[PDB]
Formats: C-alpha cells, structure tokens, sequence
C-alpha cells in the first residue's frame, strides 16, 4: 500500500485492533475491571 | 511438604494438601509420566 502523508482520509494508514473474545466452557481467564466502592462497617448495608 | 524419617514406605499419619495452583490449561490429558534427575559428582567424568 502506498501510504503517504499527503494523501486523503481514505488513503491514510489506520491501525486497527480487533479483540476477539472466544467464549468456551473452559475457565474464563480474561475478565473485566472492578468497579468497587468503599467499605462501611457497623451498618445494615447491601454488600456484594 | 513435611520432614520424615523413614526409608521404606509412607509414614502413617494424616495431613492435608493445600492448593498451590489452579491453571486454566483446559487441555484433555489422558496420561502422565514422572521425570527424575541425575546427579554427578566431580569425580565422575561428564559422559553419559
């Protein structure tokens, strides 16, 4: 591909990353991040 | 891991085995084999 900075938008090289997420029965290794909150004690709270 | 003083057989006694590792390999394994090591002293020539 002849990419040159002068070219147009379509012409410009683009870095593309595709994250395929194979889903199998097997143990899941890649999980999402943890959105957590502060811990409060001595109060009736709904904890997870 | 425990220390023992007994050559002949397993010692009679009860102990638990705590889990060290859980690996996600997910491969079907039918068989296994153990590996041993050789020990050579200074006196020995290196050859096999």
């Amino acid at each position: 591909y002849g990419f040159q900075p002068t070219n147009g938008v379509g012409y410009q090289p683009y870095r593309v990353v595709v994250l395929s997420f194979e889903l199998l029965h097997a143990p899941a290794t890649v999980c999402g991040p943890k959105k957590s909150t502060n811990l409060v004690k001595n109060k009736c709270v709904n904890f997870n | 891991h425990t220390p023992i003083n007994l050559v002949r057989d397993l010692p009679q006694g009860f102990s638990a085995l705590e889990p060290l590792v859980d690996l996600p390999i997910g491969i079907n394994i039918t068989r296994f084999q153990t590996l041993l090591a050789l020990h050579r002293s200074y006196l020995t020539p290196g050859d096999s």
